[PDB]
């Protein structure tokens, strides 16, 4: 009667967390008051069979019943006679999630860190922008009101000039910020995709390693590790 | 020798938060800088001024300094201009404030140019203060170009209107109202507990005058009934000191009345008024005074000096203000969505052999098959156009139907990319068509899932991510939700179709079975119970039937199949008229689960019917969060929290707190922000109040930043020299002297004391700040008011706890049991930055043990504790202490067990002088450590104390006193389950990797064993206990 997928009292939340990563069948069952594919209670005294029932929609369509009820998965994983040994081997498997996870998390932050850091540049730029527009307005604005009272060429005119320069050759330093900022952000923007690209690769090592590894926990008969 | 003689070659020796500094990259200023102020003329005049000078000062000396350079003439007088300049937000902001300090501008660079004002509405164009306190410019709201947006803003000031009026309709009494709401509990029928504290009904209140001299202040000590109203204690008060020789009965009598409505009750020492007729042991200080056992000190105020103190409001409106061609049941054909191509998806090429994308239709919880689009062009450019097919009418998606999605690379290596998530209604209930460009939101760390359907819907603002490009079927009309009186009428039909069908199916005879109350027994159970489709019908079936257990309403809309319009037409009219029910039943309607607006709505009403002021302020920061499932921006809880914030100033403090705490959350940002910008726009006078604690944190965020990342690796010594320094400067004077604790805004803040100011031990560099009490009556309550400001830590996983803590002592209060627990105070303001009130004369065990540490080389004497304690209490005092000790441990000891705490060592747990026990930094919350246990054990030391330090403590009449209490609470809380579930609930959007989804609140049922009979429970309780303590916990029952 076990019938291999058969969980016995396993609790209402680890069918579900058994359930954890499915495309399946399982089965479940207050003893006053139930497969799960949709939670469906049943009835032994739901709507002619109990082991019979379950090979009885094993291989046939749940439409009769109702119409929304048009895989066994419940491998014991065989696939190492010493509990400590294929424990240790489990353990081994498990010494990588513990280490595959770290490198998983170590990434999500930096991906976070350089995900802020890329606005903090991005919105830098827009600042530098607007700063540097002004100082072409100001430069603009001296050359209606400089050339206006020019009508010397006596002194005052040749002094006014050089200081008016500074301007330009100010603007160029910031342009040159800018500019500075700019070749940065491409190097963070690059920097960022490389995060993401990696992530996409632990990502689901890590789920296979977690998947036998639990298999083979719940493989034994009595958190050590 | 040890590692095998083996080597490792790789190994060698080698949080964030836009800059709070005064310059870009700079995080303190200098004294002296180097300011670049541009003229109209031309002229980069150059100017070295003082980091926290006044732009006054500045611009009375460019000035000086401008005769001195070329065209001096052109140059006008002073007053006519004014300055602006690009600021580290990219904006240009023009300065109306020239009493504002250099450093206070957080300019991007340090240059000022000089332009005449603009914009005759200056004090208009002074609305930056919204903007400052806000976060980010209304400018760039006005930028935003989304018709929800714009509607959002111009809209929603219909609320502000109604909110202003209510405030001034019965000025100034209701203005007074508005500002300093009375703070009452929920009902003023007293606990019997509290009962037998005061003596057959009385209470002695101190009433407090400052009469003539107004320097000298006078009690009037005297005895009144707990009922008495604050009107008739004024009275008593004016009796007691006008009474005299040649005063005689009837003459005294008279006088009262006249003096009698002039005056006002506020509490000593913090702006807290009682200005509504409600019992006195209804305000909070009054039931607090009684528990602590001390004697309340209010003061008669001057009515018209209170309301001089209230300045006009003056709300002003802001500068911003088809033929429906085919409805949607109209619509005949399948849903179809075209995917089109994916553009920044970055991979590994060798890693990953192939990529797709993975969509389905969802109403929270999928009303049809998800279907995936064929895996193709993996490598890179991925550009699939295949349109996908979904098996539903058009006509039978419901209204708050959402597309969700993602992008999956791959035998089982399925693991999510990317994902989104679209309305498939526009906010005008119109069905969308078209292209769709959308841009996907990166996975979060917890989630294996391919589609995240609780993701928040809308497309990431982040431009530079994956972009996924869409077509939304056209159907030759733009189509429409029906109007409400058209579903109707189908609810109708469909009802009077039912009658005619002979056979019976799986799901619906007439004949309503006693038998079958099974309702009444599915109805009480908790949320988090799976239902099964058998009930789903078998609810479904009776749904007339429910509307006499309005309880159920909700176990009855998960039973509906939201796919079938029909059902849903006939469910809209249920809802349309069904019975109000309790707040708390209501609230679990506000989250992910029902997204319907019909639903919500109805929700609310219980909330606007039945939801006192008291209570929404203990729900507050559920019902903000639950903002993120609701649909549009414009939405009735919305609006509901919008009245109740203008309305009422206290729960507007903390609105406005909690929406600028996420405001770093990009999800939230907007809709968040153009909350606060309607709120800001219609607050009051408030809003110069939080702008000071605005700035006043800003102030803090950036110093704390210089110690954690450039004072790093320096001795304390040098930092506490650098501290003070830089508080002791002007801008630091200004900016923390004078304001209101965002912790509690009653509490008044002034004049720092630096005596008393320093960084504590922790390598977070929490500021530990001192602040003098303002209030006359400083004595009476506490003269110094001191909370830490710790930027580095993320208290919201401790807000929640706290608020839960909280939440388990009224229950138990209002049940008899009287278990007292220190739900300290904490308010998250920002990303990973807060305050935390500090409790005085309370330590840590570990503290009381090296306090009381013989000569060395031993364990401390489990008995010091108890030492310690029995030192501070020496009396009749000792027994009340052990006592308030023990009532204390055991419900932290409920508590703890039932939410799964933190291990508890003696660095996080803390004893009071007087005798009583709290918990703190809980940390996270759920078992998260996996990745069913005790976190708090009783050690031997604690026991001692229990059993008033008798040896083998475990076998005493104290403990088997103790036991009772944890079954009694333990017991007490499981009855409310419900609405712990829910709270936790809604919490769900608050990016907390503690609730990541609805298996993680989980935990709490296991804990609370909601599956098992209550007796049971208690024996299961009692097993853990048992197990965990190693002995003492076994045979017990009811009488």
């Amino acid at each position: 009667q076990d019938a291999e997928w058969y969980w016995g009292d396993i609790s209402r939340e680890e069918v579900n967390e058994k359930l954890r990563d499915t495309a399946t069948f399982l089965v479940r069952d207050t003893k006053m008051h139930t497969l799960t594919l949709k939670l469906i209670k049943i009835f032994h005294r739901f709507s002619t069979f109990v082991v019979e029932l379950i090979n009885h929609y094993r291989n046939e369509s749940l439409a009769q019943y109702n119409p929304k009820l048009d895989y066994p998965v419940s491998k014991y994983q065989q696939d190492e006679d010493n509990i400590e040994a294929v424990g240790k081997k489990l353990h081994e498997y498990n010494t990588q999630f513990q280490e595959k996870s770290r490198e998983y998390d170590r990434l999500y932050e930096e991906y976070t860190r350089t995900s802020q850091e890329i606005q903090m540049k991005r919105t830098a730029i827009e600042a530098f922008n607007e700063t540097i527009k002004i100082f072409e307005e100001q430069c603009q604005t001296q050359e209606r009101y400089s050339k206006e009272y020019i009508e010397k060429f006596e002194k005052e005119i040749q002094r006014i000039m050089h200081n008016y320069d500074k301007l330009k050759s100010r603007i160029s330093e910031i342009i040159d910020s800018r500019r500075r900022l700019e070749e940065d952000l491409k190097k963070q923007a690059a920097e960022y995709r490389e995060i993401d690209k990696r992530m996409n690769s632990i990502k689901p090592d890590l789920i296979q390693l977690r998947k036998t590894r639990d298999q083979y926990l719940m493989w034994l008969t009595q958190n050590e590790w | 020798s040890y590692y095998h003689h083996h080597h490792h070659h790789d190994y060698d020796i080698p949080p964030p938060r836009p800059s709070s500094g005064e310059l870009w990259g700079i995080h303190l200023m200098p004294p002296r800088i180097l300011v670049e102020c541009l003229l109209p003329n031309g002229m980069i005049v150059t100017l070295e001024c003082l980091r926290e000078a006044t732009l006054i000062t500045i611009k009375h000396e460019l000035f000086k300094e401008a005769r001195k350079y070329p065209l001096h003439q052109l140059l006008q007088d002073e007053s006519s201009y004014i300055f602006v300049s690009v600021t580290q937000e990219a904006e240009r902001e023009e300065f109306f404030d020239e009493t504002r300090r250099l450093c206070d501008l957080r300019l991007f660079q340090p240059f000022l140019k000089v332009i005449e004002p603009v914009g005759n509405r200056e004090e208009k164009i002074l609305n930056r203060e919204i903007g400052f306190a806000i976060g980010m410019p209304v400018c760039e709201f006005d930028m935003v170009k989304d018709p929800e947006v714009q509607d959002f803003r111009r809209n929603i000031l219909n609320v502000c209107k109604e909110a202003v009026d209510l405030r001034d309709l019965n000025s100034p009494h209701s203005r007074a109202m508005y500002v300093y709401p009375p703070n009452v509990e929920s009902s003023p029928e007293l606990p019997k507990h509290i009962y037998n504290k005061l003596d057959k009904g009385q209470i002695i209140v101190v009433i407090w005058v400052i009469v003539s001299p107004n320097n000298d202040k006078q009690k009037y000590t005297l005895k009144i009934n707990h009922d008495c109203v604050p009107e008739q204690v004024i009275a008593e008060a004016i009796r007691k000191k006008t009474r005299s020789m040649l005063l005689s009965s009837e003459q005294l009598k008279l006088c009262v009345l006249e003096y009698q409505g002039k005056y006002i009750l506020k509490v000593c020492g913090c702006d807290e008024y009682f200005l509504e007729k409600y019992p006195l042991s209804q305000y909070k200080y009054i039931r607090s005074c009684i528990m602590l056992g001390r004697m309340p000190n209010l003061m008669l105020m001057a009515k018209e000096s209170l309301y001089s103190q209230l300045p006009m409001d003056c709300f002003t409106m802001p500068s911003y203000s088809e033929t429906s061609t085919k409805s949607l049941w109209v619509i005949n054909s399948a849903l179809r969505i075209k995917i089109l191509c994916a553009t920044y998806v970055n991979v590994n090429i060798r890693d990953i052999d192939k990529i797709y994308v993975r969509t389905g239709i969802y109403h929270g919880g999928e009303p049809l098959c998800d279907n995936v689009n064929t895996q193709r062009v993996p490598c890179s450019n991925p550009r699939w156009n295949e349109w996908l097919n979904y098996d539903i009418y058009i006509p039978d998606l419901p209204r708050a139907a959402r597309l969700c999605l993602s992008i999956c690379s791959v035998k089982e290596e399925h693991c999510p990319l990317a994902w989104g998530n679209i309305n498939l209604f526009d906010y005008t209930d119109t069905l969308v068509s078209g292209k769709m460009a959308l841009n996907l939101w990166p996975v979060p760390h917890g989630l294996e899932d391919l589609l995240n359907p609780i993701g928040v819907t809308g497309s990431n603002p982040n431009k530079e991510t994956p972009c996924l490009e869409l077509e939304f079927d056209w159907f030759s009309s733009v189509v429409k939700f029906p109007d409400m009186s058209v579903i109707e009428e189908h609810a109708n039909w469909s009802v009077s179709r039912e009658a005619g069908f002979s056979y019976s199916h799986a799901g619906l005879n007439e004949l309503r079975e006693n038998d079958k109350e099974q309702l009444k027994a599915i109805s009480t159970r908790d949320p988090l119970s799976e239902i099964t489709e058998q009930e789903k019908d078998f609810l479904w079936s009776h749904r007339h039937y429910c509307v006499t257990i309005p309880e159920i309403l909700p176990k009855l809309l998960l039973s509906v199949k939201w796919n079938s319009r029909d059902e849903v037409a006939q469910m809209y009219c249920l809802v349309k008229d069904w019975p109000p029910i309790k707040p708390e039943q209501a609230m679990e309607l506000l989250d992910c689960n029902y997204p319907d607006p019909m639903v919500r709505g109805f929700a609310v009403r219980c909330l606007e019917k039945y939801l006192t002021d008291d209570k929404l302020s203990q729900y507050l920061i559920q019902l903000v969060q639950v903002l993120k499932y609701e649909q549009y921006l414009d939405n009735l809880l919305v609006r509901f929290l919008l009245k109740k914030a203008l309305t009422n100033q206290r729960i507007g403090h903390f609105f406005f707190w909690h929406l600028k705490s996420e405001m770093h959350n990009k999800t939230v940002s907007q809709r968040f922000g153009l909350l606060l910008e309607s709120y800001c726009r219609a607050c009051g006078m408030y809003l110069k109040h939080l702008n000071r604690q605005v700035e006043a944190m800003e102030k803090l965020i950036n110093l704390t930043d210089i110690l954690k990342q450039e004072k790093k690796d320096e001795t304390q010594k040098v930092q506490m020299k650098f501290l003070v320094e830089q508080m002791r400067r002007p801008d630091f004077m200004d900016a923390l002297q004078g304001f209101l604790s965002p912790l509690n805004p009653a509490h008044q803040l002034g004049n720092l004391r630096l005596e008393e100011c320093r960084i504590m031990s922790s390598a977070k560099r929490p500021l530990w700040l001192n602040w003098e009490n303002p209030d006359i009556m400083s004595e009476l309550l506490f003269q110094n008011n001191e909370i830490i400001f710790k930027n580095g830590d993320d208290l919201r996983q401790d807000m929640l706890t706290l608020q839960i803590i909280r939440i388990m002592e009224n229950i138990w209060q209002n049940q008899g049991l009287d278990l007292r627990m220190l739900p300290y105070g904490c308010l998250s303001i920002g990303d990973c930055v807060g305050l935390i009130e500090v409790v005085r004369n309370s330590h840590t065990i570990m503290q009381i043990q090296c306090k009381g540490g013989l000569k060395g080389a031993l364990q401390f004497n489990s008995h010091t504790l108890h030492q310690w304690l029995k030192d501070k209490n020496k009396g009749e005092i000792y027994d009340a202490a052990i006592d308030l000790f023990t009532r204390s441990c055991a419900g932290y000891c409920v508590a703890t067990f039932i939410l799964g705490i933190g291990d508890r060592h003696n660095s996080n747990i803390m004893v009071k002088d007087d005798g009583q026990l709290f918990h703190i930094d809980f940390g996270h919350f759920l078992d998260h450590k996996k990745k069913e246990r005790v976190p708090f054990v009783l050690t031997q030391d604690f026991l001692i104390v229990i059993s008033k330090g008798a040896q083998e403590c475990t076998k005493t009449r104290e403990f088997e006193r103790f036991q009772e209490m944890c079954y009694k609470a333990y017991l007490a809380i499981r009855q409310h389950a419900n609405l712990f579930i829910n709270l936790f609930s809604m919490m769900l959007g608050s990016g907390m990797p503690e609730l990541q989804s609805f298996d993680d609140i989980a935990y709490i049922r296991k804990t609370l064993a909601l599956d098992k009979t209550e007796q049971e429970a208690l024996e299961y309780f009692m097993k853990q206990m048992n197990d965990a303590h190693h002995g003492g916990w076994t045979t017990k029952m009811d009488w």
